[PDB]
């Protein structure tokens, strides 16, 4: 049996994309988990590159690029066949350094959705938008309302005038010609700032208010994509799809984005992300299910595309879309839309200039260049255990006066019988405990439970013990996660609780509730403090590149802490092993951390050292050292060991708040 | 007053070292004392050069000089250089920085 | 007063090793004739211990001694031995005789 | 083709021995040289030590013990049926530690020959001498004349009351136990020396004498072996051939000796000379031959012995055989021989008395005990190449007003196609020279003749020039050496010959006469000066041994300078080179020469040195340094090394007067 765990924005059919995954589970008995966190574009690359992280993605283009800048996407390889199935111009959408990176799924383009009730003559242009404003006004409603919180929403003004990111020629990008600061964009933005100033819009829209606006019947206008026309559906609305207007005469340049999926290189269910994207997902009947769910625009499936461009909605998203420029994938993007947002905010709200904000905006916009690509390492090559405090998601509570601590873990590990050690520590002084364990693989266990009043709840088929007990033992029901949480509550107050994925070992410590919080809920990537300390068997994928243009051979091992949820400041321990290193090996030690993080270090050779915070050694240990101020991003770190003299980058890898870290090398 | 090995504890602060000898403080870096008088003893294996230059100084005082009392081996320790560029150089083993053992050369 | 190789012509009568080598009556046996004071040269190649204890002595004459100028690298040559049976015991290569290089440890 | 030289008393059948060489040149065209030098046993080693020797000798047994042991004699490994065809007891006279060394041909001891005329009752004890040699020299004749310059004639008393050479038991020679200053012994010579104070003899009869004596009726006695039986044949004496008289009522006890052949270890011939002798020499006609020149005595083939036995002289050797005591074939007889020879000869000749001559040879006769058994050591093991002045045959002659000087050489190969390096050297100033030179194996020849008036004598066939001349040139006749030398000498004064052995280069200097010697006669060994310097193709076979209770392993190098036939002061030089020799290698040299050699040393490692003279090296060259005096012998060195604490005698040849020497060394 497998799992396949999946992320897509929450605004999108992922329930006709679970029911796909349902017959995906019937046909090949493989569960599929579809989720939609908030921010997951931003949130999928911590993880990921943890080895924490779903199968597959689903997101735009534009960010893909930096995820597998980082090494964090599989290479796709589908047949000929398959990829004369869909469109070229979207594999190569997907396509960055020569590599196919993600599966196209669809297309998107902002349009324009009017009330045809409230406006029957949509305006064609911009400038006569606040008119319109004025006039519903007087009989109690708003001409136009859309999120003014993401920038997607105003680059279609912005790049209509002449507006764009980054310099396109030669059939390559160019980062330090930006056109942000340019004429257009400082009048489109102007207009827009016009618009808020005169009370025609308020600086505060953001996507909820309005699609409540206009599905209400309050605004006559709104912009938005095919997702949204099914919400409009449930609504009383009459609503057109129709063409973005013009702005000075021109017609408005929305980013193009093209849905894909990208596989997670973490994940070792690759086969079979290959198999239901693929076969299930890319098939008339997929699509034809998320379409039914959420409106996909235009597909990337020909045929399936053949019949839904009969919609006139789709027919107008690929009018906007064919006036407008596909989002450039290069890594720079997120730097880019950040930057963007800002200004975009800043000159809404009234805090900056839009000359000001857009000049910000250039500068901002292109930075922190990619100095090379990481590729996965194996472990041959390298290798890397830890013992951390972090979980994938995690709560710890107290329970006061209570008679019995209930403690649950969700534990996931390959399709394969894997092994684990548990151990249970007692705390000082009566109190009984009960103990609720789920896996999705057969396990074999080694229980350490000492002087503890114990009781059990687990899988009797499942679950293997090497000392087994025989009384307070409880067979665990077949219910969802959650379920799972409320049935465990239903003996006992839960004092913390976590999902870990593939442990090595765990180490449950009873009595160190943190803080003062009397209720546990569930928290991604929560530190579980003194509670709970486990050994996870996979760790993060080593990475590595080398740097062009650097002279001589230097080898750079790169670490970096992700961060920590608010702790006080902790101290990392760091073990190196360079097996089969020249006697004069000349490499470098990068350990990046959050403020807090003070380092300990112990290696066996001559090399260099490079951190932030403070580092200390088991050799002189007293007598700290003062860190210095190193670049956050992983391009960043990369781009310091170019400054280091670095020609090799032997190791990269990034974990979460960790006591412990081992590092042993290879490659002679 | 035969050649051996003495304690000689150094600062590098005191000797111009501490701007790129970061760590440590002090370090012991003994030093080899004594006189190097025929018959030289068996544990500082005296190199025959040593022991005729001796002989020729019995002979010739004010012409010929006597044997040196000097370190034979080196040891290295755990420091913290500093590059020109700035960089923190740890060398685990810094060679050529503490006496192992004392002879006459 | 750099440290430096000097020539020393040794005699294995005035020394009493005449009755055990035989072969030659005499040979050059460079001494190394100098005085070490930092800045130490580049061809000494001085250890890091000479340095320190040199500098160490520039601030405190009175309490620590000066690095010294030695052989740091000996050579072989033929002579005749004889053992205490009495037999003529040619060593082609005697070694550590005479100096090849100086340095100051 | 081939070669078989060979070496036997004059006194012996060496015409039908030759003979059978004939027989068997027919079969096999091997042809057979049979010579008969002066002192054969005591020059066989010295020869054969250096290569140079006869492919077979012949001899009693009691020296091959002693040459063997200089690991001089090959094994012999005769058929188990072979051995049938002889006695036992004979090969055990050839056994020597247990390796058949010899081939028994014949057994040989003393008789009484009487002259039956003058004498027809011979005495039956030796009392009664004295009286019949007053009788018969009052009738104008001698009692009594044999040999008494060699002890074996005189020994048979000797031992007739007790005396004995080397007490005997427990299988094995006791040398430290000799009997020759007991009562028995000094009883016997003390009768010999009443002989001769009283006239009844004279001291300085020899064989000769005794044998021209009795053989024309001169005196009425004699004592000899077997073959001197036909020398009287063709006398008018009627002899009677009966046993030796007794010794104070004791039968005489004559040293029984065996006739054998042993083959040199030195020789390439060894399977040829097996072949002659077993399958020619040991069968019934051959021994017929030999016999028929000179009576065998009693043969060691059983056959042709039993129709020998009918002979009553034959059978009168068996009777004194039997009463006496077969020669021990230890080493140490040499010794014994020698010191009592020194004794008898003093003893008569009236410088010593019977008791001081005995007691010294009761001192002298054990000597020089057996240090290690020398063995042959292989060319990979052990390697030597030198240059030398010596020759197996040579002379030297000066040629006042010739106008044409004559250059013999004899050379003498393995049966194949050698090559030769042939220079001849002009000298100071128009002499035309005369160069003939014989071969037994064809040769490829490299003659090199400078600014020389040369004519060649040579066979056409045989010989092959690399740098052929056409005119000047002639055939050589088919002569023997001799006649060769003879026909030479018809165009023009011989100024130098010389007989070499397998030469591998050849340097002839002109003008370079010695001395003052008109006429060119062959010397064995002879020293050919400034003449002639050769090298040889094959050198003394290398031999080496383990010394016995040594501890420590100590490698012994030993070279040994053969007697060099009286010339000025000459410098050895030696070079050594150890292959494959241990960093601290604890080895020394054994340089042994005559008093007129120094030695001048090049090796390339640290090592002890041992020598006589004085000796030099390339480092500090002058300062010489006095030597030390060193054994003669070759067991006497041995005991050296074993003095020197050496284990192991890696290294042993034996050279004569040579100017440069090389030795490679092995066994890592
Ligand atoms: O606004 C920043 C955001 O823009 C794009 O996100 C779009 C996405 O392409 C659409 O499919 C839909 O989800 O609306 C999003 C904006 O809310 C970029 O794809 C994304 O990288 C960027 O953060
Ligand atoms: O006289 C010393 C001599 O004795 C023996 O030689 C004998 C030999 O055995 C006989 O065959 C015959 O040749 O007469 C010889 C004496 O003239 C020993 O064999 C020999 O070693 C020794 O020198
Ligand atoms: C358990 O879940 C993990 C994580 O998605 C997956 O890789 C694995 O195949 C699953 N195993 C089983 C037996 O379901
Ligand atoms: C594991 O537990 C679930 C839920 O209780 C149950 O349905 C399943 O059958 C168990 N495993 C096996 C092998 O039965
Ligand atoms: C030449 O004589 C040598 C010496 O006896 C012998 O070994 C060789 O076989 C002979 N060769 C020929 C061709 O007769
Ligand atoms: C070598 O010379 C001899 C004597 O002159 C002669 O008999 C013989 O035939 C010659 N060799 C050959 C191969 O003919």
């Amino acid at each position: 049996e497998g799992k396949l765990v999946i992320w897509i924005n929450g605004d999108k059919g992922y329930n006709g994309l679970a029911e796909v995954g349902k017959k995906f589970e019937k046909d090949t008995g493989i569960k599929v988990t579809v989720e939609h966190p908030d921010k997951l574009e931003e949130k999928f690359p911590q993880v990921a590159a943890t080895g924490d992280g779903p199968d597959i993605i689903f997101w735009a283009h534009d960010r893909f690029g930096g995820y597998a800048q980082s090494g964090l996407l599989a290479e796709i390889t589908p047949a000929a066949a398959f990829q004369d199935k869909l469109y070229p111009f979207t594999w190569d959408a997907v396509r960055y350094n020569g590599k196919l990176i993600a599966y196209p799924i669809a297309v998107e383009a902002l349009s324009l959705i009017y009330n045809k009730d409230l406006l029957p003559n949509p305006p064609k242009t911009w400038e006569e938008i606040p008119a319109l404003d004025k006039e519903l006004k007087a009989k109690g409603k708003s001409a136009l309302m859309f999120n003014l919180q993401e920038p997607y929403f105003t680059w279609p003004l912005i790049a209509a005038d002449g507006g764009y990111a980054f310099k396109y020629a030669a059939g390559k990008y160019d980062i330090k010609d930006v056109g942000v600061d340019n004429a257009g964009a400082k009048a489109g933005l102007t207009f827009l700032v016009d618009l808020i100033k005169n009370k025609h819009m308020n600086a505060d829209t953001d996507y909820s208010i309005a699609e409540h606006a206009f599905n209400h019947g309050e605004t006559a206008m709104t912009i938005n994509g095919p997702w949204a026309w099914s919400n409009i559906d449930t609504s009383a609305v009459n609503y057109g799809v129709t063409v973005l207007p013009t702005f000075k005469g021109q017609p408005s340049k929305p980013f193009v984005g093209v849905l894909s999926a990208g596989i997670n290189a973490a994940s070792p269910n690759k086969e079979l992300a290959k198999e239901f994207l693929e076969n299930y997902l890319l098939t008339d009947e997929g699509l034809e299910a998320v379409n039914k769910d959420k409106p996909l625009g235009a597909v990337a499936l020909k045929s399936y595309e053949e019949e839904l461009v009969k919609d006139p909605r789709v027919a107008a998203t690929m009018e906007n879309a064919q006036k407008g420029e596909i989002m450039p994938n290069i890594p720079q993007m997120s730097a880019f839309w950040y930057a963007v947002r800002t200004a975009v905010i800043n000159a809404a709200s009234g805090r900056q200039t839009v000359d000001a904000a857009l000049a910000a905006a250039q500068t901002n916009a292109a930075a922190e260049t990619v100095h090379c690509d990481l590729q996965p390492v194996g472990p041959e090559r390298g290798e890397v255990t830890y013992t951390t405090s972090q979980v994938s998601k995690g709560c710890v509570a107290q329970a006061p006066n209570a008679i019995l601590e209930v403690h649950v873990l969700f534990l996931e590990f390959p399709t394969g019988p894997s092994q684990l050690e548990l151990t249970l520590q007692a705390s000082k002084q009566p109190r009984e405990v009960l103990l609720v364990l789920s896996v999705n693989s057969s396990v074999f266990l080694h229980l350490q439970a000492l002087g503890i009043p114990l009781h059990l709840a687990y899988n009797s088929s499942l679950v293997t013990f090497q000392e087994p007990p025989g009384v307070n033992t409880t067979e665990l029901p077949s219910f969802p996660k959650t379920q799972i949480l409320e049935w465990a509550a239903e003996r006992g107050p839960i004092t913390s609780a976590a999902e870990l994925n593939d442990p090595q070992s765990i180490l449950l410590r009873l009595g160190q509730a943190q803080g003062s919080l009397s209720f546990c809920m569930l928290e991604a990537s929560q530190d579980m403090g003194r509670t709970l300390e486990w050994r996870p068997r996979t760790p993060a994928l080593v990475r590595g590149c080398h740097l062009e243009g650097v002279a001589g051979h230097k080898e750079a091992h790169i670490l970096r802490v992700l961060p920590g949820h608010s702790a006080g400041p902790r101290t990392v321990t760091v073990k190196v092993e360079l097996s089969c290193a020249p006697g004069d090996l000349d490499a470098v030690l990068i350990l990046q951390g959050p403020p807090y993080v003070s380092w300990l270090i112990d290696a066996n050779h001559n090399m260099q050292i490079w951190t932030t915070g403070e580092y200390s050694f088991k050799i002189f240990p007293e007598k700290n050292i003062r860190g210095f101020k190193l670049p956050d991003t992983p391009q960043g770190l990369l781009g310091e060991a170019r400054m280091l003299n670095a020609s090799i980058v032997a190791s990269f890898v990034e974990l979460p708040l960790a006591s412990i870290v081992s590092l042993h090398a290879s490659s002679c | 007053s035969h050649c051996q090995k003495t304690s000689l504890r150094v600062n590098f602060e005191d000797i111009g070292w501490d701007s790129w000898i970061i760590a440590p403080k002090e370090y012991e870096a003994y030093e080899c004392k004594g006189g190097c008088f025929f018959p030289l003893a068996d544990d500082v294996t005296p190199t025959k050069h040593a022991i005729v230059q001796t002989l020729v100084h019995l002979k010739f005082p004010t012409k010929v000089g006597k044997a040196c009392c000097v370190p034979t081996k080196l040891s290295p320790i755990s420091v913290l250089y500093k590059d020109d560029m700035g960089v923190p150089t740890l060398k685990y083993h810094y060679e050529g920085m503490s006496v192992a053992e004392c002879g006459c050369r």
